[PDB]
């Protein structure tokens, strides 16, 4: 009964992509959706969000879309470089505590 | 009368952001040379500026009508009502936060007496983590009295309501920026350290924090610009300031041999002439004495 | 230069004996006339007594080289060999420990800087227990550099050995005796507090302690003889004694009111004439003056 | 006034070494002529020395602290943190031990009120064992006010700790040997009795102690240099002191007849010309006169 | 020369019909207001009345020629003797005992030098308990010289009869009245304390003995009229008595501020005017002061 | 779980040897064991004291060997004499009482 779950370990590969699929349930479906990078957990920079709705919303390689039907919103990051690899969160943002789960994501190059 | 200072040593005395004792004094370049710090900030002729407090016993402290309560996927969440540290009320004013609050980043652990309902016991001692800033997604908003801290937890400790007095027991991802006081709006602040001659630099009292870090060990430092002691010295002596600086001499206590000559302007900041490029330590076993007034534009042997 | 005191009001000030503000300021006859306290203790003219440090930091503190083992059956135990807190060594003379240690028994949660070997984890703050006093089964000998702290666990932390801060986190069975300081054996101490007049009361510095209590909510009191900022501003100043005490004043801040005279006997505790049962409170937002110096026979009027 | 003595006679006066009548006067050249008792020893000025009280029931006796607790293998242990026996605190000054504590050698059996927790019992009368010296593996340092006692038990006696009284109750192997003042180490004393003219010895006032002797059924004397109630006289009266020593007469109290003259010194011992070289005794049943003073040279009768 | 008192604290004096310290001093009209003491019984003239003795080692002991002997269901029983405790002959006269003699009543535990024919042992020292009074069905006659006494044994302790000195150990079911002083018939009493003017009452001197109490842990008080040191100064100076009693002044030896006027009969025993009907506690490091004689009709002021 | 425990009565004769083996309890292995002689008890004259180590210890004609594996340190009396009869203790050096027990030697002549 958490309220976002998500991957725990994904690995990508540079210049190439990875999806991240972050479940919810049904209570957090109008609230607004986010991907954010980096520890303290909430202190992260947020990279890109929703705006509530299921509209897919694109900042810089991050990519996001709410499914407000299987109450899952999907991140996708392209281009990948050494630098992107860290810890990652799901999140979705109210008032005070926000719920988040932690994402790390593994870089390396194409063997 | 004239502005005497305490013959302590920087090694006997307490720093003024971080309750824990002095280590170190020092000049570094590489640093930020204007520091916004909140606490530890007084004047000469004793008036507080930020949220400094005059017992360093509330640095880096809080106080606060305590709320529990239990969220699935978050842990034990505590809302704070931030209250002032001898517990009148904390009015939104003309600083950014109740005396001693944090003006640091990070993530910080504190621990609060609780009190429990479970049967068998009563009091404990519990730790929360609460986030300080830079940015926070948690809105705390210290200036207004309400912060957010959280300890991942399986099910309620059963905590009742109460009174707290909040104390720091390590930092995570320590920053030297001023936390999110006001939800990220901007708040009354003390104006950054400075400004120095060209070649002065500031001189830092020096404290380590208890930190987590999963990979490197070294210490984590934090500077303030005057000793606790220093601070409630000015603030009990309300002395009259003459000139815009006072000409200091650092000395051995045993030998007398001079360590160096500094400035304190009376803005409550210590400046040394200073021609390196990296950093340069001092011996802490040293006492300051007062020579006399000085203008703004009086040059300071190097160091 | 004549004694003076700074203005400084109680409820601003630190604790001499527990790294907490000042919450209360009474009298009581029914407690212990004559307690022989270790921490907060100074001559007027700043001669410390016993292991009292300038810094308020320090106090219910202490430094070491801790080493680790496991041991099963018991769990995790700490052996620290203890160092003054600014790094100079410790070596055994004319006082009970080293300076801040503490003077008060019961079972005291410490917490220090501990560095573990596990992959993924490198620095963390680990709570320990250590038994204090007044007797114990673990042999605790501060005085000679050597107390032992443990923490249950199934299987060893793996800490690595090196130099640590322990600072209090709470106290279990509190009690206001002098600890086991030398495995039994008596050290040298500060002599009990006084001697006093007929009808004349130790005046108490009060505040409460982070407690473990399983079936008592109440919070814990602990006393001690002057803040700590008078602790420092009579070391710092190092005035000359003239007479056996002082009369001084305690007046409301704002109106002037005169709440009570007192004497300030130059061995470093306050008098007050009060001839009642129970305990006599004081409002805490007043300051002491200096009136003038008398001989041990001056007579107070009675509060 | 000029000093004068009670008439009491000998054999109804308290001794001042052990809580005992007087049963014997005499002269022993035998002996040694330069004891350092610390109790029995008074100024004819009244300024008392070493740990001489006024009251007799303070002799050989000590008030504490007691703290208890069951070992398997020795017994019931008591530790006594000692306070002076009016209840005011002992404070490790110069004098060797609080006043009245003893001043000779041996396994001391002393007797104090306890109270106990077993249901049915409340309070008791114990005896414990208490080694004084002259030298122990027990570490008593009376001086400091810490001493150990022990009694040996199948299981613990569920005693409460609380204050006491001390009193002796029997000596096994007395010595006439300063007790173990401080755990090996020397403390302040009154000096050896003395100095004698050639041809002058020590006068002798004797009790009997209560013993614990396996084989020997003869007393066990021990000696003191003047009744208690010459030192409470002394130490009431104040008299002015002239000359270096008083010429005293012993007289048969019914008939007159003079039994010998003698000497007492200022510094408060009675001294005999006697060249004989076994003991002499003396009926108890005369009286002093005090004759006039006389110098330090002064040439007494040999008796 | 006019009557004058030592300077001496009750709290540094020996109290007389125990022998401990005096730890308390107070008039307690819910008490019987004219007790006949037989101990601690003088007249300001130096008169011993009742049994009292010069020495305070001979308050509440005895001395006797002991006959022992094993009878089975009983025990060791004690045949005692009674001897004036300097050794001089008992004859029964104008008083209840030999001088010294306990004047309470309970069952008291006495402590006596034995010498043992058992193989491995020779000297020890024997408790026995012996019933004082206020009636027994052992014939108690210390009047007669005859007392007995027992403890409870499996066999025969093996004692060899001798001359004994008693000292108390401990007092069970104490009561303040006289014991059994000669096998049921009347003997030969100091008279009741008193008379008092109206509104006057009895200023005792308080101890507390060793006791055995199954269930009430309360210490067990006993009064006197007069400090032992008082009788034998006294007996001691022999004044002339003028008046009927001496105006005194009870002062604190410090400050010397009055606590209370009262008035020494001549008879022996000190009034204060006290109105009140239960305790009234005064502090003992007083001390006593002669104003000037009085007649029986002098009105006290009022304490 | 006494402390420590030897023999109550071990006989020798004279120009002889006796041994006697003092059993202690682990927690006192670290600490220095010794016999000493005479009453009273706590004023005994010490003989022969070990460091805390399994070092043999001889002075004189008495021996002291700590077994810090089976907690037992042993002492030996050479050369007896009948002065050399008495009340002895096997002692452990504490701070405060020592653990001590009561072993009483007699020493006669060889028939
Ligand atoms: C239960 C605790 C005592 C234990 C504790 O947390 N001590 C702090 C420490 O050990 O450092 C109580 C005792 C006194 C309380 C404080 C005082 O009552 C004053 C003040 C009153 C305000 O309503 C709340 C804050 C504040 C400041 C209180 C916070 C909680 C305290 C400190
Ligand atoms: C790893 C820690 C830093 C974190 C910490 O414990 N800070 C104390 C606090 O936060 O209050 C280090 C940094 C400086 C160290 C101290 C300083 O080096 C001075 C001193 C040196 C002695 O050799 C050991 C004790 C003592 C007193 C050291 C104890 C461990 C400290 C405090
Ligand atoms: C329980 C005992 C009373 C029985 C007793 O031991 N009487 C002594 C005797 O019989 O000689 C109590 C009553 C009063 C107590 C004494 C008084 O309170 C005065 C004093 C107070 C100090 O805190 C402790 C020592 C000392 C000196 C106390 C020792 C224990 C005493 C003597
Ligand atoms: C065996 C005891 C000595 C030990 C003892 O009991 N001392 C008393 C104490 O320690 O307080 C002997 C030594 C001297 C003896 C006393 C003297 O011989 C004088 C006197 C002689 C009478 O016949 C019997 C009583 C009396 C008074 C004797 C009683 C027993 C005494 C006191
Ligand atoms: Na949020
Ligand atoms: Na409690
Ligand atoms: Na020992
Ligand atoms: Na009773």
């Amino acid at each position: 009964e958490d309220p976002v779950t998500g991957p725990e370990e994904v690995s990508g590969q540079e210049q190439g992509s990875l999806t991240v699929q972050c479940r919810y349930t049904s209570g957090w479906k109008d609230y607004k959706k986010y991907w954010c990078q980096g520890v303290p957990q909430r202190s992260c920079k947020t990279l890109v969000e929703t705006d509530a709705s299921e509209q897919l919303v694109k900042k810089n390689r991050v990519s996001i879309r709410d499914n407000q039907r299987d109450f899952i919103f999907t991140v996708t990051m392209e281009d990948l470089r050494m630098s992107d690899a860290g810890i990652y969160w799901c999140g979705i943002t109210k008032g005070g505590l926000d719920p988040m789960f932690k994402v790390t994501v593994n870089i390396g190059p194409v063997p | 009368r004239m502005v005497d200072l305490p013959v302590l040593q920087p090694r006997l005395c307490t720093h003024a952001r971080w309750p824990a004792p002095i280590y170190g004094l020092l000049v570094d370049p590489s640093l930020p040379s204007n520091p916004q710090w909140q606490n530890g900030r007084v004047h000469v002729d004793g008036t507080l500026l930020g949220t400094t407090p005059v017992s360093g016993s509330w640095v880096s402290c809080f106080a606060a009508e305590a709320a529990y309560e239990f969220q699935s996927g978050t842990g034990e969440v505590a809302t704070f009502t931030l209250i002032e540290q001898d517990g009148s009320a904390y009015v939104p004013g003309d600083r950014a936060a109740p005396l001693g609050y944090p003006d640091f980043s990070g993530q910080l652990e504190i621990e609060v007496q609780t009190e429990t309902t479970k049967t068998g016991d009563k009091l404990k001692v519990t730790t929360f983590e609460m986030i300080l800033g830079p940015t926070t997604n948690v809105d705390q908003a210290p200036y207004q009295g309400r912060v957010y801290a959280s300890l991942t937890a399986v099910a309620s400790l059963d905590l009742v309501d109460g009174r707290v007095r909040a104390v720091p027991r390590s930092i995570y991802g320590f920053q030297d920026v001023i936390p999110e006081y006001n939800d990220g709006l901007l708040v009354p602040l003390a104006p950054p350290i400075g400004p120095f001659l060209p070649g002065e630099v500031l001189l830092r009292f020096r404290t380590y924090m208890r930190q987590l870090d999963t990979a490197d060990a070294a210490a984590e430092a934090i500077d303030c610009a005057l000793p606790q002691e220093f601070i409630s010295w000015f603030a009990s002596n309300a002395f009259t300031v003459q000139s815009d600086a006072l000409l200091l001499r650092y000395r051995n206590t045993l030998t007398g041999q001079l360590l160096f000559e500094c400035k304190l302007y009376s803005e409550g900041y210590i400046a040394l002439s200073y021609s390196g490029s990296g950093p340069l330590t001092f011996p802490t076993d040293g006492f300051f004495e007062v020579v006399s007034w000085v203008p703004r534009l009086f040059q300071l042997a190097s160091v």
